[PDB]
């Protein structure tokens, strides 16, 4: 399947909400009743850290201002008053079937 | 975000099978018989209805809770010009059940009059000895 | 490399029932001779009955203060060994012991039914009437 | 817990080494693993992914039948072995854990075939790099 | 060693949490009642409940699917009996009131009724403040209030209202485990959790802002609700020690009928015979005062400061509502709900007779009047309290499905699968 | 009938041999009474609310009582309560010793220690024994 | 229905007609569902009822089986050919009626929960 996202760069400031989407050709919930699509994020020169793995729950060591969401293709995560640590990349990685991509990932200075 | 093979067997997978394969089958299609707008409760009494019948043929015969199992009743040549091994290594099941449709209702009839009901007669005044 | 573990003791009223176990491990217990023993408060050593194995026909023994109320039984498939208590008295009261049973009998000087002897034992359950 | 890698380093083509990642304190019986790539200043690709039970390996279309991996789940290791090298392969390999648990495959009734549960990464070790050239 | 080999026993105590359909058990006829359906399964007195010894099994009084399926059941039962009867829709015409406190009950006066189409009948009619809308564009004309709302049904007047107890037994196969803790929180876990097959009595009340003849919690006052510190989640007093309460209608009420439908009469209030006095109810002013402090120290262990005050709460949602006898009141609560902590109360009370449902919209029952006078006493048990966040407590608005969750609190449905495998050394000689 | 569901799995055999606490006889002494034809006394009197889900439950009664009689009835073993089988049992299913699962487990535990392995053991009875035995039987009668 | 008068040692060959057409008679129904079955329900019902039931006695597919239950004369001391050669079977079910669950428990218990502690 092709899932691709937008916009590639976002170089901001902290102090003001934002959000990426990622875009789905082909829809995803399985049938266990979940959409495995599962938002992460890297820094320059380091192996990346996960930020929420499915777009309703989050992981250990996160700000409360990561919020996701989306219906069965659109899906759309928010960073509300975005922080000054934003920096590197932002990929959207799914897990319906094989083989599994990403996207691009969006830089955001 | 899964898949593998098939392992044992399928629904209904020995049916293009010979009957020396099949018989070692049989136990796929006797579990899902019974499990699987008011017209799914009238399904639902039928699947049970179908389900009775054939669990009460068996426990005439004397042959209830097994699979299989072999009666004194003797196999009568005018009901089959096929070989032996020709039946056991070369003809479905599928095909076996349309070249011995007529001569069913004389099939159930003599196990049932024939053995079963004679065989217990006989099994009753085996006492007082 | 013997192990055997006691359980199911506890607080009972006169005349009730209870059901004492014993889990077996390091050795045969299907062929082997299981005892219960007790031991009251600030009294010794007491022995209430035995199982014996196939041979004896699983045949069982019991102490007289307690023959007709107890009961002892086995389930090898599992390596236990069960006591059934019913109509318990103040004096049924006690740690109760489950030990392996070995048989002993000389041949020129001894008298059948030769002895019984307690080779491994358990730390026992609490038994309180 | 602690996750690296070794045997990176630089070879040609037309070789093959065999990579080596270490876990240290979780059952790794328990889990099935993946590799992924990310080119230099590219995304990221998925490589190839095992089961817990080491009987399901899913490889991906470019390097199909090229690579190798394996289990040992006694000497908690993991193994990304690769042949017929090309050099447009240079990039940073990773070894990484799933998120959630797997359990054990699953049996559908209806069809004697199992099925083994796949899902996404949480602990992604530092990696090695392999670089094919002359 | 031995290989072990596979053996199924048949009869293992197994279960797990399932969903499943009821069925009622009346404990007793002409079979003309709403809620009672003699069309039932009769009981059995039989004692079958069975106690466990190790048990630690998790509950929930919210989650819990057996209080979701009564709110799509027992309407579904209000509104089988409401359905074949005579409708109203010639009743919202143009009225012509007047009054004969001040006036409260309206001599009404419309003119049509078309029982054939060439003569339409002028008629007699008296009403209620509580039924009737002014309308701006001339004198005083009326209209019922609830023409353009839905349409306004009329109940057959040959039905019943009374509660009586509606045993729900799981289906065969299935099991209802119950808690025995007196101290259990509504969510926790229990400890001595016994087995029935089939629940206890369930009074069918239907009132807002108590709870009538309830059950009894026992030995002490259990507060329950879910998320304490948010304002959202209600919390629920049960009590012990039925606070007895009296209500009344202290008049006469003789009823005409006015044949409306070819066949189907309409039954209205013919008139009045005696005083016009107004219904209210009667509660003891020693135990209630007695009752409220006793709730203060559970309210302390959860609120142990700024101490707690007690305030009253659209003509509606604000009132006590209840049925008496076929007949439903609003009764005005306020004087209960004055005090704060550091001989016989008269609450007066209203007459409505259109109805509205638990979702309010899309029906509107319209009440037949009932001769005579009509006495009802009823144990009130329980108590509807909302924070808000020193601690003030509202009474709390009307959620319906609230009641049945001070009923079903200890009740979980499982599923017995009495087939199960474990290995050992015994092998089937072939 | 749910007593010792506290109890341990090698003290719950002891109380079994009453016959699951009689618990199919708690069936037969219902539906003699649930067939108590008052029901016939009324033609129900109407269709209700009360009879649609009486419908639908004993269905439920029907359908799961089969179920259970028929996964007995090819494994084998119909009627009985214990039986022994010719399945060996595999350590990659449990590497729990024999004591502990016995003398130191509950059941409802032991349901969530295999219930990810269970479906599998269903397959590997009937196939690997009554489907087997049945034709080595046939063979035996062969002479 | 047949053996209706005969002795109890006489309809016993006619056991085999009566449990045929318990179920479903012969089949109406014609096939004709041209244009509303807790009858047809209830018949199996009754039907697995008593399958069962033979299977907690250790007697499922049998029609006669024995036991190792002795009566006790308190039911009815009436003797072996008083009843036997001499009685049909609706006056011997009008002596039992009284005793009829008190029989059943016995049965279960002394013939299959007493035979299970006999299997080892
Ligand atoms: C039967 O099968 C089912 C599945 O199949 C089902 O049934 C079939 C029939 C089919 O129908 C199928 O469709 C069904 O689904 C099996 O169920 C599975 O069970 C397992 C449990 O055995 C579940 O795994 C858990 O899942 C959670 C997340 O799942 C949630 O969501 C699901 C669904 O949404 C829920 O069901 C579930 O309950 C959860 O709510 C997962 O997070 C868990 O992993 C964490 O916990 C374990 C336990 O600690 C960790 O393991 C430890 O790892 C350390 C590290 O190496 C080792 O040292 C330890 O030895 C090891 N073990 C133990 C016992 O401790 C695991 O690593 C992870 O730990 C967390 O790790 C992160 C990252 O390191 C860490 O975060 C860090 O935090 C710090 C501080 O904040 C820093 O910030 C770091 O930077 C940061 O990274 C975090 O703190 C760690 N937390 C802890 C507590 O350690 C757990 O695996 C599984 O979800 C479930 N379902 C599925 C589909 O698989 C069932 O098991 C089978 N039955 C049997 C008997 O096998
Ligand atoms: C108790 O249960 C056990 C587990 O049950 C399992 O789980 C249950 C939940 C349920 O799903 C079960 O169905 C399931 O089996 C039972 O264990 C199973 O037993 C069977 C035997 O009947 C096993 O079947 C064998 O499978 C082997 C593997 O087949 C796979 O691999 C083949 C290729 O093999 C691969 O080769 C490469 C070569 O490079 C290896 O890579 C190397 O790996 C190194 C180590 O990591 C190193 O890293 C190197 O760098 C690297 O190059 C790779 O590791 C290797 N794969 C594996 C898994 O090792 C494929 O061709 C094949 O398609 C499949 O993908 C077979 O080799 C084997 O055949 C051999 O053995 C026969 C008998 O021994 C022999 O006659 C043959 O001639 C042949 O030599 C078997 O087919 C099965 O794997 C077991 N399960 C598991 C999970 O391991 C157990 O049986 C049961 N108990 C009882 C009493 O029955
Ligand atoms: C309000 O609650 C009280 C107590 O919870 C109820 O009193 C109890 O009512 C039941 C039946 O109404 C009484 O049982 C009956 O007792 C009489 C005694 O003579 C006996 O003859 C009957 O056969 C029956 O067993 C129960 O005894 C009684 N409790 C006491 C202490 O007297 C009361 O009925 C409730 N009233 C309302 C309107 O809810
Ligand atoms: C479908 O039919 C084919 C033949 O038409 C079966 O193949 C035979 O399988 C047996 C079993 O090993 C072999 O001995 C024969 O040599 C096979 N035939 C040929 C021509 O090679 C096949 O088994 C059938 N399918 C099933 C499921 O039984
Ligand atoms: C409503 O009823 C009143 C009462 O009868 C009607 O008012 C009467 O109208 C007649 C006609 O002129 C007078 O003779 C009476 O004196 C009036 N009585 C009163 C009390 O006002 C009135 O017409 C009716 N209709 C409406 C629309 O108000
Ligand atoms: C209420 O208003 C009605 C008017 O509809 C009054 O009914 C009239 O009563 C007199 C006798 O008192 C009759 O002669 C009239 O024919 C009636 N008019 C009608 C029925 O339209 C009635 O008196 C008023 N008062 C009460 C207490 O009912
Ligand atoms: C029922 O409620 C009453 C009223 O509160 C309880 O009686 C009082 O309980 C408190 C708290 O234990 C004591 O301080 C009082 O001394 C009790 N008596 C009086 C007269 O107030 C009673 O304990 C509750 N339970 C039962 C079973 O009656
Ligand atoms: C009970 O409700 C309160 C709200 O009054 C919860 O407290 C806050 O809830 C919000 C909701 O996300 C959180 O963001 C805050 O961090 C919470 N504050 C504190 C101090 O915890 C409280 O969590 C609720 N408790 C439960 C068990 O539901
Ligand atoms: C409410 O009405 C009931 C009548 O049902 C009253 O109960 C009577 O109370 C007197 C005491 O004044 C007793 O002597 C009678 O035996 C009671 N009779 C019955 C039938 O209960 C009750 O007092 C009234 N008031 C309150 C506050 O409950
Ligand atoms: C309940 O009754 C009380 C009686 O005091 C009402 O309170 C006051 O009633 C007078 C009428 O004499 C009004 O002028 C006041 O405005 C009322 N006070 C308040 C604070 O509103 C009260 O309105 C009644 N409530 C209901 C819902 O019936
Ligand atoms: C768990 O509950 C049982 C219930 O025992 C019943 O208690 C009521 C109390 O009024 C009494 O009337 C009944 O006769 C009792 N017996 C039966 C068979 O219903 C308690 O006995 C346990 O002690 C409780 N467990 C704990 C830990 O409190
Ligand atoms: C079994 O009972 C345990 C108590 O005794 C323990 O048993 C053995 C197996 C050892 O683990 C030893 O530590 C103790 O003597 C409980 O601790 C345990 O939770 C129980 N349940 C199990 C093992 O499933
Ligand atoms: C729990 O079960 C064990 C095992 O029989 C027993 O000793 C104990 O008494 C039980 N618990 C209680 C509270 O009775
Ligand atoms: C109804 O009242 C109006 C108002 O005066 C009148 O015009 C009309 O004729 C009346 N109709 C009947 C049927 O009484
Ligand atoms: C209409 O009747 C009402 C009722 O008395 C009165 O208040 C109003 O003044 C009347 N209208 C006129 C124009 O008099
Ligand atoms: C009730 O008690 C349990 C612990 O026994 C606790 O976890 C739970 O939160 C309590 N209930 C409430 C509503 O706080
Ligand atoms: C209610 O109380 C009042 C006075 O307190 C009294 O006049 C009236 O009769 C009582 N009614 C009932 C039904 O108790
Ligand atoms: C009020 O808070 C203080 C602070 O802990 C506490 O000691 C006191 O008991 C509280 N008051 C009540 C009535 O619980
Ligand atoms: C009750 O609530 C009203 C609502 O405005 C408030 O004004 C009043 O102060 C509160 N307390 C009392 C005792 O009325
Ligand atoms: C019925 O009666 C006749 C004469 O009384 C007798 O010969 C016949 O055998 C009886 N039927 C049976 C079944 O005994
Ligand atoms: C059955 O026989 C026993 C003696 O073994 C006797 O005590 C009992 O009364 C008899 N049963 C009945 C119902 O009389
Ligand atoms: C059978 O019973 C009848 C009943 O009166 C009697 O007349 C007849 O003599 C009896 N026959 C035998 C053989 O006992």
């Amino acid at each position: 399947i092709v899932m691709t996202q937008t916009p590639l760069s976002l170089s901001v400031t902290p102090g003001q909400p934002a959000s990426i989407s990622c875009k789905s050709s082909e829809s995803l919930r399985q049938s266990n009743g979940k959409t495995s699509l599962y938002w992460y994020r890297q820094k320059p020169g380091q192996s990346p850290q996960l930020l929420v793995f499915e777009v309703s729950n989050r992981f250990s060591g996160v700000s409360d201002r990561f919020v996701g969401s989306g219906s069965g293709t659109d899906f759309t995560l928010r960073i509300s008053r975005v922080e000054a640590e934003d920096v590197g990349f932002y990929y959207c990685m799914q897990s319906k079937d094989f083989p599994l991509t990403f996207g691009g990932g969006t830089k955001v200075d | 975000a899964v898949g593998i093979g098939a392992v044992f067997l399928g629904f209904l997978g020995a049916a293009g099978s010979t009957m020396g394969a099949a018989s070692m089958t049989l136990t796929v299609q006797a579990r899902l018989l019974l499990s699987g707008g008011i017209k799914q409760l009238q399904a639902r009494v039928l699947a049970v209805e179908r389900y009775l019948k054939d669990q009460q043929l068996l426990g005439i015969w004397g042959c209830s809770g097994k699979l299989i199992c072999t009666t004194a009743v003797p196999w009568n040549t005018s009901w089959s010009n096929k070989s032996y091994n020709q039946i056991w290594n070369n003809m479905t099941w599928m095909e076996w059940e349309r070249e011995i449709d007529n001569y069913t209702s004389l099939i159930y009839t003599l196990i049932e009059d024939s053995q079963n009901q004679q065989e217990k007669n006989e099994q009753e005044l085996l006492e007082l000895d | 490399e013997v192990q055997l573990v006691e359980s199911g003791g506890g607080l009972v009223k006169p005349g009730g029932s209870l059901r004492l176990s014993c889990s077996a491990s390091g050795f045969d217990f299907d062929n082997a001779w299981m005892t219960w023993v007790r031991q009251p408060p600030g009294k010794g050593l007491e022995w209430v009955g035995r199982i014996t194995g196939p041979g004896e026909g699983w045949s069982v023994d019991y102490a007289a203060p307690v023959e007709g109320r107890f009961t002892i039984s086995r389930l090898n498939s599992i390596n236990f060994l069960y006591l059934e208590m019913n109509n318990l008295r103040m004096e049924d009261s006690g740690l109760y012991f489950c030990a392996r049973t070995g048989k002993y009998y000389d041949f020129w000087s001894g008298y059948p039914p030769g002895e019984e002897y307690f080779q491994d034992w358990g730390r026992g359950t609490l038994v309180t009437v | 817990v602690q996750l690296v890698e070794s045997g990176g380093g630089v070879v040609q083509p037309g070789k093959s080494v065999r990579l080596s990642c270490v876990v240290s304190d979780f059952p790794f019986s328990k889990y099935p693993m993946y590799w992924v790539r990310q080119a230099p200043g590219k995304g990221l690709e998925w490589v190839a992914a095992i089961s817990g039970d080491a009987w399901h390996v899913v490889y991906s279309n470019s390097v199909q039948g090229r690579f190798l991996v394996s289990r040992d789940n006694v000497k908690n290791t993991l193994y990304l072995e690769m042949n017929s090298l090309k050099i447009e392969d240079t990039a940073v390999y990773r070894c990484a854990r799933m998120f959630q648990e797997s359990g054990p495959p699953r049996l559908d009734r209806w069809s004697g075939r199992n099925y083994y549960y796949y899902s996404g990464m949480d602990v992604w070790g530092q990696g090695t790099t392999v670089t094919v050239s002359s | 060693a031995e290989q072990l080999w596979v053996t199924v026993y048949y009869g293992v105590p197994v279960w797990k949490e399932a969903t499943t359909t009821l069925f009622c058990a009346s404990d007793a006829t002409e079979v003309h009642n709403v809620w009672a359906t003699h069309a039932c399964v009769p009981t059995d007195p039989n004692p079958q409940e069975v106690v466990l010894e190790n048990v630690t099994e998790n509950f929930n009084m919210w989650k819990n699917n057996m209080v979701e399926q009564m709110h799509e059941d027992i309407i579904s039962l209000w509104d089988q009996s409401l359905k074949p009867c005579v409708k109203l829709t010639p009743l919202c015409v143009t009225l012509n009131c007047t009054d004969l406190e001040g006036g409260e009950i309206k001599n009404c006066s419309f003119n049509i009724t078309t029982s054939m189409r060439d003569k339409v009948q002028k008629e007699y009619a008296l009403f209620y403040k509580l039924d009737v809308v002014p309308i701006k564009n001339d004198n005083t004309s009326y209209r019922l209030i609830s023409c353009n709302t839905s349409v306004i049904t009329q109940a057959c007047p040959k039905v019943s209202f009374e509660p009586i107890p509606i045993h729900y037994c799981a289906p065969a196969g299935f099991a209802i485990l119950k808690c025995n803790d007196k101290k259990f929180n509504g969510t926790g876990p229990c400890t001595n959790v016994s087995t029935v097959q089939c629940t206890h009595g369930i009074r069918p009340v239907v009132s807002t802002q108590l709870l009538l003849n309830g059950s009894l919690a026992e030995e002490e006052v259990v507060i329950r609700s879910a998320n304490f510190t948010d304002n959202a989640k209600i919390i629920i007093v049960q009590l012990n020690k039925s606070v007895e309460i009296n209500c009344t209608r202290p008049n006469n009420n003789t009823r005409k009928s006015i044949h409306i439908g070819p066949g189907r009469a309409f039954y209205t209030t013919g008139e009045i015979i005696g005083d016009i006095r107004q219904a209210h109810c009667n509660i003891s002013g020693t135990k209630w005062n007695d009752t409220l402090k006793q709730i203060v120290v559970k309210l302390k262990e959860q609120f142990g400061n700024k101490t707690i005050v007690f305030n009253h709460s659209d003509p509606e949602i604000v009132m006590h509502s209840f049925n008496c006898g076929g007949e439903f009141f609003y009764c005005n609560s306020t004087q209960l709900f004055n005090s704060t902590w550091n001989g016989t109360i008269v609450l007066p009370c209203r007459i409505k007779q259109i109805v509205n449902m638990w979702q309010e919209v899309g029906k509107a029952m319209y009440a037949p009047p009932i001769k005579g006078q009509i006495r009802c006493s009823s144990n009130i048990t329980g108590l509807i309290l909302i924070r808000d966040g020193t601690e003030i407590f509202r009474p709390g608005g009307g959620d319906m499905r609230d009641n049945w969750r001070s009923e079903l609190y200890k009740y979980k449905v499982v599923k017995i699968e009495p087939l199960g495998i474990a290995p050992t050394k015994a092998k089937r000689r072939v």
